[PDB]
């Protein structure tokens, strides 16, 4: 009932003893190896916590280290691309020239032939073109040298040591208890206050006294030289008062209420910065204030050590209504126990905000110069809808592993889960029937209009011209916010973003952003997207509630979470456990990912990317999508055929290695179709065959030569079929998009 | 005792700890499972050190100002507490027989051997009366309390004779450390709002409170 | 500032708000709400030893005075916001 | 009861004391193994030795140069000796590996096999090569004072005053690598100049040692 | 140490060292003779 700081101290001593015994952790592993099965078995129980020990403290203690280790990875990765940006890259020339100078942060040594890949980027410079975009990040915040990019890398190095050094003294030095970690009213109260709102505070505290006048001077012609220093302005009230009148009063006007007369950098001019073609930096530092205080107010509503706030269990029993039965008993119990539970809603949650970033940062660029750098914008939204996929299928596998292991029916008597799991046959039929109704009506319409189109009759296809299937509540929803600034936004200037319509923003002779019309091949696309989307549901879900029972084997859980299959009984029982159910969704996935990043490129490389021309703008393809995107043929011509010419002709210029990469991609991903076509029985033949020409020359190995087993030669191929597929995507949108973005 | 005492925080804070006041409502002595640095013998010996170590800030921030304007030293000091060499971008002082890094080097070295010794009787009690030490281990012994070591440099008149005198002492070291430590709190404050020292600040005040105070050094 | 409409609307949010939790009329650290918005006892953690007749401590004051500078900000903001 | 590196700390199982310099000051444990700590300890006597050598060398050569008498610094003493003198660089080089090359050869095979180089097999010298300790190899031809063969506590004597100062010359080494690459002056032009000014003639008005200077 | 040396004996950390030596090896022979295609 009291909130406070438990611990132990010294639980573990720090030694080199374990180091030198792999498989310790483990009691099944720590016998030691005797065949090869053994050590693939090494790395897979690796961070397998429940299953080292059923005591959860030691699992929540190893957790703790676990994060320290990795934000200490995360720091090390970060300090290194501050260092790379300060040591071998053209920010500083990039600073003087941000729309003709490529960013560039990698150098290549002159050794068997490579120092082609050393393109001239501009500036003086010769190196790789980077995507990830650190140089518009490194702008918007107001850097304007090496030597603020050398300390910050210096600095990242300094956190990373502290990271390391956390982690270490938390398992074994001062390890939490188990009522530590199960504040979880304490900790979100913390990480709604404390981390998002006091985080967002800051970046606002920075953004008006640094980003906001360094930048509002590069974009009136200063040099970057002749720009005072962050300290400068941070120091005396002359210069910000001269850029902003509203500093010359001082905090005065934030206690009088008076906030009205900040209105110089705290407005909501909306659209995009004519100069740069990013957000207006004012605008993003008013949503920083905005946002800070509305997480500083969420973060006092749950009780901690007094009676004001709230209890989530209170909160959990108070809703129940009379077609749920008893309700959301039980949940907190389950949430404050098990950590796959809270793994499988924080990486579903995790995933769908990473889309939603994607979509937000193409949409309403936020830094200066973004939108002008088409590979910057394809490659990040095409990053951040990866990772966010990938987190979604990591939160159906978790769902599931907590079915399996820490679900007990003796606290889930008649609650949500339970009646879910008492009609999953209901859900699983309703939502197949969705998957199958949804596959028909979207690759029917483009199977049909390749057949129309083949036959000679146009007319008879789904496409503008011919029978159309407009998006009317996509445009109707586009019409409204474009109106938006006007009744229902009087405050507002302008609107959220240039893609609902309006004037187009073109910055350098390239257009940072213009309206997006939807036709019916968006419609057709989205169709595709939605049926995609619902497939890979289907295949985690019916692997969640499927998970501990089924109609074909009712002692599921008994056999566990990850298991190859029940045997060749029932006509056949193979991959009927969860893990291979994970397996499935991730080349749903990767499916239905590759289809939207396609559409991504497809539609902004013809509809949205371009020159700007005397009088009219002249995009990348000539606004094909519009015409050839309604049938298979028109996206393997004009959009794979004819936008691979870029990938394949890279021979003998900087983008020669993407190129190769190209073929590598290729060869991986075809490697999986070795693991995933055939089964270890003929490779354990094959083994005895081999092991016999061994012990012919007495070079046989102790350890005994076992092949992979049926759940590694799954993993083995989804990883190699998913790493060739990403990897030869990304080589062909990066050779493309750098060619002729 | 003071305001915001609890029945949770009372359980561990009977009075034995000098200045106990029994104001800690965010329960960091409970000797309850704890380790590290949040517990109660570094937590203590952390208040008295913070507290002499502000007492010796906040009158060495307030005497040259005071002596200046007394006409004791000259026109050449007399400086603000920030504007003498501490943070170079407030101002520096050029007056020195030498630069601030060769000084702070100087610092370093002093600074290293005070505080590692203390740190190492404070983790082993007594450890630092046996290494020969140019014949200064025999004042270095200490005693069982690391925050009171004692000894014939550290207590030189023997003040303290009897436990009840050597207990008001102690409370009235710890109450003048906490008023010390606000006082510097409120130095750096003034510093960033006002920009001038705290006892230009006091003076200001002391003019005319209507008009010199938080409220009116807003804008 | 002294007698301005920001200044006294503020002033009679916040006397308002500490005047309703001390008089019994708003949730406490020592009485809780339930889900018919009625008050009833808690098990507050602290435990502040308060000398008040009714038990007011000073987190009381520190949630009380939030409270009503949340109210007397959105209020002199919004007053602000219509022209009146 | 022996003092240490750091007071306070108790010294390490792998540091007894019976060593010549043992203050217990080994935080990384890389001696812990007692032939790790063998072959430690004669690579700590070897490299004080040449230190020593270096250091003395490098002093004299600076009291010639600062003193009107044409010595070279020792950052350019190779090319001057190389350059003044037809000597040619590899064919020096070649002679010194070889004759350093016998001589840590026997010693290396000394180490492995105590007493080994004793057996008469290189022109019949036997007692020359026999070995006293370890990193201590006592003899006529090495010792032929015969220190190291009377009066034991005087001997261990000077076993601390070696060790000591062959550590001391190692930091002098060290230091004069480093006031060379920040200064770019010899040793003793830098004594002199500390000398003359020694509030703004030091480590922390160079330059290059202290960078936020 | 014993312990440390015994963990450095492993087979990943004895690969990597292997690895990066005879890749160094490898490297430092095609920089000091670039472009080696015949004997």
């Amino acid at each position: 009932k009291k909130v406070k700081i438990a611990v132990d101290r010294n639980p573990v001593e720090t030694s080199f003893e374990k180091w030198a015994k792999p498989g310790h952790f483990s009691r099944t592993l720590s016998k030691g190896p005797n065949t090869t099965t053994w050590i693939w078995n090494l790395h897979a129980d690796a961070h397998d916590f429940d299953s080292h020990t059923s005591d959860l403290e030691e699992i929540s203690r190893k957790v703790f280290s676990a994060h320290f280790g990795q934000l200490g990875i995360i720091f090390i990765w970060l300090s290194g691309m501050y260092f790379h940006g300060a040591r071998f890259s053209n920010y500083e020339a990039w600073l003087s020239d941000p729309t003709h100078i490529k960013p560039s942060a990698q150098v290549v040594w002159p050794i068997v032939g490579q120092e082609i890949l050393n393109g001239d980027v501009g500036g003086g410079f010769q190196g790789i073109q980077i995507t990830s975009g650190f140089f518009q990040l490194w702008r918007a915040s107001g850097i304007t040298s090496e030597l603020q990019l050398y300390t910050t890398a210096i600095g990242g190095l300094v956190m990373a040591a502290a990271m390391f050094f956390a982690g270490w003294f938390h398992y074994h030095k001062a390890a939490p208890k188990l009522e530590w970690f199960q504040n979880v009213e304490s900790m979100l109260n913390h990480h709604l206050g404390g981390l998002l709102g006091l985080g967002s505070l800051a970046w606002a505290g920075h953004q008006i006294h640094v980003s906001l006048p360094v930048n509002k001077l590069l974009d009136a012609g200063v040099d970057p030289k002749e720009i005072p220093l962050p300290h400068d302005l941070l120091l005396n009230r002359a210069i910000m008062a001269d850029l902003y009148p509203s500093f010359a009063k001082g905090i005065a006007p934030f206690f009088t209420l008076n906030w009205s007369e900040y209105s110089d950098f705290l407005t909501f001019k909306g659209g995009l910065n004519p100069v740069t073609g990013g957000l207006w930096l004012s605008d993003t530092a008013h949503h920083h204030v905005a946002i800070a205080v509305l997480f500083l107010v969420a973060g006092h509503m749950y009780r901690t050590n007094w009676g004001i706030g709230h209890s989530m269990k209170e909160i959990l029993e108070a809703h129940r209504g009379p077609f749920t039965g008893e309700g959301h008993v039980g949940l907190y119990e389950i949430l404050t126990t098990s950590w796959h539970a809270q793994l499988a809603i924080n990486l579903a949650l995790f995933g769908s905000l990473s889309i939603i970033v994607a979509h937000h940062m193409y949409a309403m660029p936020p830094y200066p110069y973004l939108a002008t750098d088409y590979g910057t914008q394809l490659s990040l939204f095409t990053h951040h809808t990866w990772i966010g996929g990938f987190c979604i299928v990591g939160a159906g596998a978790h769902a599931a592993i907590f079915m399996v292991r820490d679900y007990d029916p003796t606290n889930n008597y008649n609650n949500l889960l339970d009646r879910v799991i008492r009609h999953r046959d209901a859900i699983i039929s309703h939502l197949n029937w969705v998957c199958i109704f949804l596959g028909f009506h979207s690759f029917g319409l483009y199977i049909h209009n390749d057949t129309m189109s083949a036959l000679g009759r146009p007319q008879d296809m789904f496409s503008d011209t011919a029978i159309q299937l407009q998006p009317v509540f996509a445009q109707w929803i586009q019409n409204t916010h474009f109106l938006a600034p006007q009744l229902t936004a009087p405050n507002a200037l302008a609107a959220t973003s240039l893609t609902w319509g309006g004037d187009l923003v073109a910055v350098g002779g390239k257009v940072a952003m213009m309206p997006i019309s939807l036709g019916t091949s968006d419609f057709m696309v989205h169709h595709i997207h939605a049926f995609t989307i619902h497939v890979t549901v289907l295949i985690l879900l019916k692997g969640v509630l499927f998970a501990r029972s089924s109609r074909l084997i009712p002692d599921k859980a008994n056999l566990g979470f990850r298991f190859p299959c029940d045997g060749p009984g029932r006509g056949g029982t193979c991959q009927v456990s969860a893990w291979d159910h994970v397996f499935l969704g991730l080349f749903w996935m990767y499916n239905s990912l590759s289809i939207v990043i396609f559409h991504f490129s497809w539609k902004m490389q013809s509809d949205v990317w371009g020159t700007v021309t005397a009088s009219g703008v002249s995009h990348i393809t000539g606004g094909n999508f519009a015409q050839s995107a309604n049938t298979i043929n028109g996206w393997l011509r004009d959009f794979l055929w004819a936008q691979s010419s870029q990938v394949i002709q890279s021979y003998g210029s900087a983008l020669s290695a993407y190129g190769l990469i190209f073929l590598g991609a290729h060869f991986v991903w075809a490697f999986s179709l070795m693991f995933l076509f055939s089964g270890r029985g003929y490779w354990q033949e094959l083994i005895e065959s081999i092991v016999w020409a061994h012990n012919k020359l007495k070079v046989a190995p102790a350890i005994q030569p076992r092949a992979l087993s049926i759940t590694q030669g799954r993993a083995v191929g989804v990883a190699h079929y998913l790493l060739g597929g990403i990897a030869t995507t990304w080589s062909f949108f990066l050779a493309r998009i750098i060619s002729v973005g | 005792l003071y305001v915001g005492a609890s029945q949770s925080s009372l359980a561990y804070l009977d009075g034995s700890l000098p200045g106990d006041f029994g104001f800690d409502p965010l329960g960091l002595l409970d000797p309850v499972n704890s380790g590290g640095f949040i517990e109660p013998k570094w937590l203590q010996y952390s208040e008295v050190i913070h507290a002499r170590w502000a007492m010796l800030g906040a009158a060495g921030c307030i005497a040259p100002e005071v002596l200046g304007a007394a006409g004791l030293i000259p026109d050449a000091t007399n400086i603000k507490w920030f504007e003498s060499g501490v943070i170079p971008p407030a101002g520096s002082y050029n007056g020195y027989w030498a630069d601030p890094y060769t000084i702070f080097f100087v610092e370093i070295v002093a600074m290293q051997f005070a505080e590692l010794r203390r740190l190492q009787d404070f983790r082993y009690p007594g450890s630092m009366g046996q290494q020969y030490f140019l014949g200064l281990e025999a004042i270095f012994k200490g005693s069982g309390d690391a925050a009171y070591p004692g000894g014939p440099f550290f207590n030189l008149f023997n003040l303290g004779k009897t436990e009840a005198a050597m207990k008001e002492l102690k409370l009235k070291e710890i109450k003048n450390g906490r008023l010390a430590m606000l006082a510097m709190l409120g130095y750096g404050a003034q510093a960033v709002m006002t920009g001038k020292g705290p006892f230009q600040n006091l003076v200001e005040h002391l003019a005319d409170p209507v008009n010199n105070n938080i409220l009116t050094n807003f804008g | 500032f002294i007698g301005s409409s920001t200044n006294l609307i503020m002033v009679a949010s916040t006397t308002a708000t500490l005047a309703a939790a001390r008089f019994g009329l708003a949730p406490t650290v020592k009485k809780n709400t339930t889900a018919g918005l009625k008050l009833v006892d808690s098990k507050n953690s602290a435990g502040v030893i308060s000398n008040d007749p009714a038990g007011f401590t000073i987190v009381d004051v520190l949630a009380m005075g939030a409270a009503g500078h949340g109210l007397g900000v959105g209020i002199v903001l919004g007053l602000k916001g219509i022209g009146a | 009861v022996r003092p240490v590196w750091f007071p306070g700390n108790p010294p390490p199982a792998h540091l007894d004391g019976s060593l010549a310099g043992d203050y217990g000051f080994d935080p990384l444990f890389l001696g812990q193994e007692p032939q790790t700590l063998k072959w430690y300890v004669q690579a700590e006597l070897v490299h004080g030795r040449f230190a020593m050598l270096g250091a003395a060398g490098i002093i004299l050569t600076s009291i010639g140069a600062k003193v009107g008498l044409g010595f070279p610094e020792w950052y350019d003493a190779g090319k001057v000796v190389v350059e003044k003198n037809n000597i040619d660089f590899p064919t020096l080089m070649v002679i010194q590996f070889y004759l350093m090359g016998w001589a840590e050869t026997k010693r290396w095979y000394d180490f492995k096999n105590p007493g080994s180089q004793a057996d008469g097999s290189f022109l019949g010298f036997t007692e020359e090569f026999k070995g006293l300790e370890n990193g201590y190899p006592g003899g006529r031809f090495f010792d032929p004072m015969g220190l190291s063969r009377g009066d034991a506590a005087k001997y261990q004597e000077y076993k601390q005053k070696e060790v000591k100062n062959g550590r001391l010359a190692m930091i002098a080494c060290l230091g004069f690598a480093a006031q060379y690459a920040a200064t770019g002056k010899g040793p003793l032009d830098n004594l002199a100049d500390h000398l003359a000014d020694p509030n703004h003639v030091n480590f922390a008005t160079n330059g290059v040692s202290i960078p936020i200077a | 140490m014993k312990d440390f040396t015994t963990y450095l004996s492993t087979a990943p950390v004895i690969a990597t060292i292997w690895f990066t030596f005879t890749a160094g090896l490898l490297i430092e022979i095609n920089r000091y003779f670039p472009d080696p295609l015949v004997f």
